[PDB]
């Protein structure tokens, strides 16, 4: 009866956009994705390599609430750079990084099946 | 409707505003075997 | 009866002892094996009611063991999120998708066509 | 919404479950709505849980968080930071700057205080001697709580500090801010240590119940020589070489100086234990920080139970002249009559465990009657003094209009706001 | 300012488990691809259960829905059937589901009970994992058993039955180098396998500067997924999920400017 | 508007003034309001 | 004139008379200060009182019977 | 009680404290020596009628 | 005490051992103290030792054969803590907490008080 | 009632192993060393079978409808 569809935590919501950007204005170059229906499977593999990127002041990630199933993630860059090229350049390293790890697991998995 | 005994579990038709007895035992309580419309079981 | 089936009461206190009696009697599980045939108001039984990994000796005698009451779990002790209080417990959704609780409810409709007039 | 004569109004959140979700900072609740708007109004202005004011999980994490030990990396901060709501933007500067960046977790509290509040607190393991030696403004154990412009500068925080109390962070900062901003604290303590306490980490286990072995002699070398010295009482009664004092009779004294040896024994050995426990050990961890449990509950499980009384005396002979059949009759040693001298952990016998009983009903039973007669108390207190009010003249009259005071609280000033000092002008 | 490169290897590989390190590789992408091997990996299981006549002890609901917690041999099937939301159906379809079948009829004195071999599937590969076997109730004489039955593609995440992990055993810094857990008395804590360590050293002295690294994965499969494949799906399945996240991102973008 | 009588859980995500309410107890449950210029779409969609 | 009640406006006469405008607000009244957005009731009446032009008039009786007439912006509000 | 074996159990070897003038002048919710081996001491229900309801010992 | 589920969390939420063991249930440390006993964590560790060793613990109250240190001392053949502390891993971030929980196999019982009701 | 499918904990299969759990019991092997014999290295796994009872042979006595 009350008990939430299970889906619902994957499953986008009809009308409802996935990713919303809103800057912050308490201190300049800062920026919030609020991504929906994510867990934090997703939010500290974003706030991890934000953080080696040395352009990148302050990035992190928060749930206000596990039944809401959206994600915030704060991301603070120099003036030089911004917030949501952190955003985009980041992703494009983690799609790298499982590149080289999904490649290189098929090239080890076989070695060890013939030896 | 089509009953069962509590006893003897056979089936034996009872009509409406008919005494509940089996013939074959005499026994007072009969039950109703089930009915042909199916439902929907989700494994949750 | 209610007091044998605690494995260490002398470990534990005396009000919790108390306090378990009352506990044991709401605990809900397989109450006897034609619950079938029989119709209660009220009848709690449970999917998976296992025999404990701590037993007492004189539970066989109580036949405790033939038709427990509960389940068994793998219990951490440790605030997690902060979710759990002094009265509260934090539980596994997994575990419950799998059975790990769940139960069956019971529950007797009655009526009789009586010429009262 | 408005639910539990003073009720708290609340602001509806809607979520998924059935059951009701309450930010505690079990018992089944009805929540009453309040249709107009005007009622509405006056119940978020002043019937609001700000105005009407921690957990016992949070308390225990907030003395860890504090300590000088624990230092946060850059990643760690990040989250902790994201959860304060109360938070300008601005990561603060780390306290240790290298080799590696490391704030200390009274840095990353420094932002939760609000504003600028400044008192000085101590904590619960605060030696006495330490604040008249030389190092008292430089604590050895951290033990001294001072705040400057906000800023918990040094001293770990705990119940007596953070918790409600005459002098306390919260109540400072009520009077200081108000009650918006004392809420404010209240959430981000909560949320931020609770994100925390995942790194952390809160546990319990049989570890913390196992003692060192040299404690365990103590504790039964105490309870051999108690045990002992109560048997040369009984003895000194026997042969009538006691002398009963002269305000009470034999058989009450030697009750009396029974009573004294065993009560004593659970204190010091009882005390010992509380010194057996390691800083790392999580039963010390709880006592320390005062949130849940006491040093008696840690006594009763690690050193002794101890005596279990009975309507205020020893357990009564219910046999004839004999507690149990198994004591031999007219028998006043510590076993017969209801001395505990085996911890929870360690395991009663089988005398004890009735013992045990017998004591725990009693506290049941008082229990079971306390509640029913404090709650006739309160009901009847309200109704004598539902009319009473403090009217526009400043004074305090009833429904009848007679005058119960001049002033309210013979000054004309509110409960809340007073807060409690000593002039240095009379000492 | 760009990622590292995620060496990994191999120890050991059997049917019911697989082992692998990985090297170079951030805290947060080992923790996370250790839950995605739990919910976001899909396999195929009983979700859609219907009776046409049960006369056994245990009731139609409990018997129902222990067909889901039986596992589906789903090694390519999976990959090729779509979930039902996004299929063209309203009802299941070979395409976005598949058809279970189990009628059995007990008529002999001794007890007789129907297991997972009884359970017929129309695909011949999407088979339980026993067809010592899965018994499923036990049927007295003049007992009958006859329902139909559907599986359907699902995540980890949506329900337990849909995770292939049957427990995984994620650790690193084995020998507690960085001091991320600290021990009261560590010469009581037993030696973990993984470690390279003597015998009378407690731990390995803490290194000021370091970071987690060296992973050690042990993925346990239920026989639904093979252990081997599940890591190669998790690792598809985890960064395909990623790039939507930039589809979705690289629009935002578009509407802010 | 008494409400129907449900078990207390904690949350702490939820701040101290904020109370958790489920869907089917607040649909029974009905708030009278004046509808506004204002806010007359607010109703109207309702 | 010759009032003796204290110049401060109490929380209860705060509460209430923001109620009632509030009330009265969503009822069609007119609003004196300039609407700047504020859809909320309670908000368009607490910047009224912040404003000192609500109309309500406080007629505080005291306990012998008379009663005195402090209005809203003469009294002195807490912000 | 048929909720649970155990609670059937415990209430067919069901006691009840005397009512009356003997009750009242006596203490029947206080936990007696008597009770050893005959009378649970641990078991008895939380709330006002504490100690009035008891259970028959196992032996 | 009774102890209502706070919050159901996934398998992959739920703090994992380094077997990969994710407790079914999390209890409040602060309950130990006062409002629960010992008997607690001696019965997580005789559920440790039962189910490692495949033997049903003995449950007797006065039964000097059973104690504290002979358990401990059984767990530990079996490569577990003597005392059954052991390193939880936390779901959401992957590094080590850095209190070491203790887990073990506790007897559960689900009482009739239920919210759906 | 019936020995559960798979382990709640983690996720193993537990039911196909309690047939050979107790023809393991009846050819003198100890309570424990049938679980080696069947692969229950973990403890939660182990606890499916060693503390569980098979309720439903005493509801088949009964005869049915
Ligand atoms: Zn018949
Ligand atoms: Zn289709
Ligand atoms: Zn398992």
């Amino acid at each position: 009866m009350n008990a939430p569809p299970a889906f619902e935590s994957f499953l986008l919501f009809e009308g409802e956009k996935k990713i919303t950007i809103n800057k912050d204005t308490k201190v300049p170059n800062a920026c919030l994705f609020t991504i929906n229906k994510e867990d934090h499977t997703l939010g500290n593999i974003i706030k991890s390599q934000l953080l080696k990127d040395p352009q990148v002041l302050f990035a992190g990630y928060k749930v206000p609430h596990p039944l809401e199933h959206k994600i915030i993630i704060r991301v603070q860059t120099t003036p030089d750079y911004s917030p949501q090229e952190a955003f985009t350049n980041a992703i494009t390293d983690l799609i790298s990084e499982l590149s080289l790890l999904e490649e290189r697991f098929r090239v080890a998995i076989k070695d060890k099946q013939e030896g | 409707m089509i009953y069962i005994c509590g006893e003897c579990h056979t089936e034996n038709e009872i009509k409406s505003r008919d005494p509940i007895r089996c013939r074959e035992c005499g026994y007072r309580i009969m039950y109703k075997k089930r009915t042909k419309r199916l439902v929907v079981f989700d494994a949750r | 009866v209610c007091a044998s089936i605690i494995p260490f009461p002398d470990h534990n206190q005396s009000p919790r002892n108390t306090y378990q009696s009352a506990m044991g009697k709401q605990a809900m599980g397989v109450y006897i094996t034609n619950f079938h045939v029989r119709m209660d108001t009220l009848a709690h039984v449970l999917y998976y009611p296992q025999k404990p990994l701590v037993t007492t000796r004189s539970m066989e005698y109580l036949r405790f063991r033939e038709l427990p009451a509960g389940i068994n779990s793998i219990v951490a002790i440790a605030s997690y999120t902060g979710y759990n209080q002094e009265d509260s417990v934090i539980m596994n959704r997994s575990a419950v998708d799998r059975g790990f609780f769940r139960s069956v409810f019971y529950r007797s409709y009655k009526e009789q066509e009586s010429k009262k007039g | 919404v408005i639910f539990n004569m003073s009720m708290m109004g609340h602001r509806v959140r809607i979520l998924p479950w059935s059951t009701f979700r309450l930010n505690l900072s079990g018992d089944e609740m009805n929540l009453h709505l309040p249709q107009s708007l005007e009622t509405r109004a006056e119940i978020q202005e002043l019937a609001m849980v700000p105005r009407m004011i921690i957990v016992q999980d949070t308390l225990t994490a907030v003395r860890k968080f504090t300590k000088r030990d624990v230092f946060l990396e850059r990643g760690e901060v990040m989250n902790l930071l994201m959860f304060l709501s109360t938070w300008d933007g601005k990561v603060p500067q780390p306290a240790i700057l290298k080799p590696r960046p490391l704030w200390t977790g009274k840095q990353i509290f420094s932002l939760i205080i609000p504003g600028h509040i400044n008192c000085i607190r101590t904590h619960s393991t605060h030696p006495d001697d330490e604040d008249s030696g030389p190092y008292k403004h430089i604590s050895p154990g951290d033990t001294k709580v001072v705040v400057e412009n906000g800023e918990l500068i040094m001293g770990i925080l705990c119940k007596k500090s953070l918790g409600t109390s005459a002098g306390s962070l919260v109540h400072i900062s009520y009077l200081e801010m108000g009650h918006d901003i004392t809420r404010l604290f209240y959430s981000n303590i909560q949320t931020v240590i609770n994100n925390w306490l995942l790194i952390e980490g809160h546990t319990i286990g049989i570890g913390d119940s196992i003692a060192d072995s040299k404690t365990y002699q103590d504790i039964q070398n105490t309870i051999k020589k108690a045990k002992q010295d109560v048997i040369e009482v009984i003895e000194k009664a026997h042969n009538n070489e006691l002398e009963p004092t002269p305000g009470n009779t034999l058989r009450q004294t030697f009750e009396n100086q029974v009573n004294r040896i065993l009560n004593d024994a659970r204190d010091k050995t009882g005390s010992s234990a509380q010194k057996s426990l390691s800083e790392y050990n999580n039963f010390k961890s709880m006592v320390v920080s005062g949130a849940k449990g006491s040093k008696i509950n840690i006594s009763q499980v690690i050193a002794v139970v101890g005596q279990q009384n009975v309507e205020g005396k020893r357990i009564p002979f219910g046999f004839k002249h004999r507690t149990l059949p198994h004591f031999i009759k007219d028998d006043y040693g510590p076993e017969s009559r209801g001395f505990v001298e085996n911890s929870y952990l360690a395991g009663l016998t089988p005398t004890e465990f009735f013992f045990h009983a017998m004591g725990g009903r009693e506290g049941l039973i008082d229990t079971a009657v306390k509640t029913a007669e404090t709650g006739y108390i309160q009901r009847r207190l309200i109704k004598s003094m539902e009319s009473v009010m403090v009217k526009y003249d400043a004074t305090v009259r009833n429904s009848i209009n007679q005058v119960v005071q001049l002033r309210y609280g013979e000054d004309g000033l509110a409960g809340e706001s007073v807060e409690f000092q000593n002039l240095a002008t009379l000492k | 300012p760009y990622a590292n490169q995620p060496t990994v290897r191999i120890t050991e590989l059997t049917d019911e488990n697989v082992k692998f390190i990985i090297e170079n590789t951030d805290l947060a992408v080992a923790n996370s691809i250790r839950r995605v091997f739990i919910a976001e990996v899909p396999i195929i299981a009983i979700d859609w259960v219907q009776i046409d006549a049960n006369s056994s002890v245990l009731h139609d609901e409990f018997i129902a829905h222990r067909l889901g917690l039986i596992p589906l041999t789903s090694d390519d099937i999976v990959d090729k059937l779509q979930y039902s939301r996004d299929c063209t159906c309203e009802e299941f379809c070979p395409e976005c589901s598949v058809e279970f079948t189990l009628d059995v009829r007990c008529n002999e004195d001794q007890t007789r009970h129907v297991t997972s071999r009884d359970l017929i599937s129309n695909s011949p590969r999407v088979i339980p994992v026993t067809s010592d076997d899965i018994l499923i109730v036990k049927l007295r004489k003049g007992q009958e058993l006859r329902l139909r039955a559907y599986a359907k593609k699902g995540f980890g995440k949506e329900h337990a039955k849909w995770n292939p992990t049957a427990g995984v055993a994620f650790e690193y810094d084995p020998d507690n180098a960085l001091r991320h857990t600290v021990y009261p008395k560590p010469e009581e804590w037993p030696k973990s396998e993984y470690s390279e360590l003597d015998e009378d050293e407690s731990q390995a002295p803490y290194d000021p500067n370091g970071k987690p690294e060296r992973f050690y994965y042990n993925v346990e499969s239920c026989g639904s997924l093979r252990p081997e494949t599940i890591v190669l799906s998790a690792l598809s399945g985890l960064k395909k999920k990623l790039s939507d996240l930039q589809t979705q991102l690289s629009h935002e973008i578009q509407s802010d400017v | 508007d008494f409400s129907a009588r449900t078990v207390i859980t904690p949350d702490p995500n939820l701040s101290i003034d904020q109370v958790g309410v489920p869907r089917s107890i607040a649909a029974n449950m009905t708030f009278a309001e004046i509808v506004t210029p204002f806010n007359i779409d607010r109703l109207q969609e309702l | 004139q010759k009032r003796i009640t204290t110049p401060y406006m109490t929380k209860y006469e705060r509460a209430r008379v923001l109620g009632t405008r509030a009330l009265q607000i969503a009822m069609c009244a007119p609003v004196m200060v300039e609407l700047e957005g504020e859809t909320d009731p309670l908000l368009i009446a607490m910047k009224e009182l912040k404003a000192r032009k609500i109309p309500i008039i406080i007629r505080r009786y005291l306990p012998d019977g008379s009663y005195e007439d402090w209005g809203v912006d003469e009294l002195i509000i807490s912000d | 009680n048929r909720l649970t074996f155990a609670s059937t159990l415990s209430h067919l070897r069901r006691l009840n404290s005397p009512i009356g003038r003997d009750g009242k002048l006596a203490k029947p919710r206080q936990l007696h020596n008597t009770l050893w081996g005959m009378v649970c001491p641990a078991e008895t229900p939380e709330g006002h009628a504490v100690g009035l309801v008891k259970n028959l010992a196992l032996m | 005490q009774k102890g209502t589920c706070g919050i159901q969390y996934r398998q992959e939420d739920m703090p994992f051992t380094c077997e990969g063991i994710t407790p079914d249930i999390i209890i409040n440390p602060h309950a130990i103290p006062s409002r629960m006993t010992i008997g607690h964590l001696i019965e997580c560790l005789q559920g440790k030792v039962s189910a490692n060793k495949g033997e049903i613990g003995d449950a007797t109250p006065f039964n000097d054969a059973v104690n504290v240190q002979k358990i401990s001392n059984l767990l530990s053949d079996y490569g577990y803590h003597l005392r059954g502390n052991e390193v939880l891993y936390n779901g959401f971030t992957g590094r080590k907490i850095t209190s070491q929980i203790f887990i073990g196999p506790t007897y559960y019982q689900r009482l009739k008080h239920m919210v759906d009701d | 009632m019936i020995i559960p499918v798979r382990c709640f904990t983690c996720g193993k299969i537990v039911g196909n192993k309690w047939e050979a759990y107790l023809g393991l019991l009846q050819a003198e092997y100890t309570e424990g060393d049938a679980l080696d014999a069947l692969g229950l290295k973990r403890y939660c796994c182990r606890r499916m079978l060693l503390a569980h009872v098979d309720l439903i042979e005493k509801l088949l006595n009964y005869a049915p409808l």
